[PDB]
């Protein structure tokens, strides 16, 4: 079921930092292109995520940005436990590559690719709402 | 309930959640695990849980 | 109602908070942006649309909302734009404002508070997922 | 593949007719026109 389990990752692309959240159960994606691979940025991301989804647990690496105290603060505040497969991340890279030339800015390509990924079919966008919904309703 | 993150030197790194014992004008007394500690108010981030 | 949203700009502390309300559920997304531009509005809309099945967006005659960048985003995704919980959000931001350094942090705190709050009688965060889920 | 051109401070969407070496011929309301290629971006739909 794992409705509250997410995974957080940093990709580097075109000397920029894409931050990616995967809802493990559904395969659904959120991504944001951030100016620095900092704990501040990671934590502000996590807040946005948590205000939108029931997030119980976040899986991350030993990234200095993820072991940062700002992230810890966010987690404690919102009641997220932090723990210390990644095909949805690699697929995202692929799609970005595919659509990259369709848009000027990398950020636009990233969000295009997220949209493509979540909507493709059934879909991850549907699976997540279904999962979260069944968990509230039963 | 209230969590204190603090810098207990120049600034290696903010130190993890510590319990607030007392907050006064120029300082805060906190307990980090077993250890009572005193830091200036200005070196202390105090966040209330949701 | 499933797929109907409303978009608004608040100005606060010489900053631009951009807010999306899912009209049916009362659910909120907000982002603090550097400029009240059509580029920024449109990039917001893309993020929103990749996350929710959004059919129609209600906005004002804001130059940022009448901007083609926004029009482009709408046409690209599925979205009809119409021209013909926000006030509560402001209140909550005011309430929590001093708890955080940056306005953006206060805004996201307030969004979280708003979406998770109940009337004990479900939360907006729950109502939206329920609505979207029952649809499809 | 439905393509939308935004053209020359930007105008659109206008309907794709023909795209050529250095310009693209297009129209929306009734006014057919030709604009040089690089400032009349073409973005498809999903
Ligand atoms: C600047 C800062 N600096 C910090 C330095 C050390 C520890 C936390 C921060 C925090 C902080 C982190 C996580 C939170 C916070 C909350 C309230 C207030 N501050 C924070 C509730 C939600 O989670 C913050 C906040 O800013 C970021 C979110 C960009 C890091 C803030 O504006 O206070
Ligand atoms: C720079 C620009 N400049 C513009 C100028 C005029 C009109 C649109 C843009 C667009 C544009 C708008 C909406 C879209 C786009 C897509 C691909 C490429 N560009 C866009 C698919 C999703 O919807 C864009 C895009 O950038 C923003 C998202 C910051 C606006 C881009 O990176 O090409």
């Amino acid at each position: 079921c794992s409705p509250g389990i997410w995974q957080l990752d940093c990709t580097h692309l075109e000397g920029k930092v894409i931050l990616v959240a995967v809802h493990v159960a559904s395969g659904y994606i959120e991504a944001e292109v951030i100016p620095a691979e900092t704990g501040q940025e990671t934590a502000y991301f996590l807040l946005k995520l948590a205000g939108r989804w029931p997030v119980k647990t976040v899986h991350t690496d030993n990234g200095s940005n993820f072991t940062s105290t700002t992230v810890k603060a966010a987690c404690w505040w919102a009641g997220i436990k932090q723990e210390f497969i990644e095909s949805m991340n690699k697929e995202l890279k692929k799609i970005i590559g595919q659509v990259r030339d369709q848009a000027e800015h990398l950020k636009t390509a990233v969000q295009m690719a997220v949209f493509i990924h979540n909507k493709k079919r059934y879909s991850a966008g549907e699976r997540i709402v279904d999962i979260i919904a069944t968990d509230i309703q039963t | 309930n209230f969590r204190v993150y603090y810098r207990d030197s120049r600034d290696p790194v903010w130190k993890g959640p510590a319990k607030l014992l007392w907050k006064g004008e120029g300082a805060v007394v906190i307990q980090d695990n077993s250890d009572i500690k005193v830091v200036p108010r200005r070196k202390a981030k105090i966040i209330r849980d949701y």
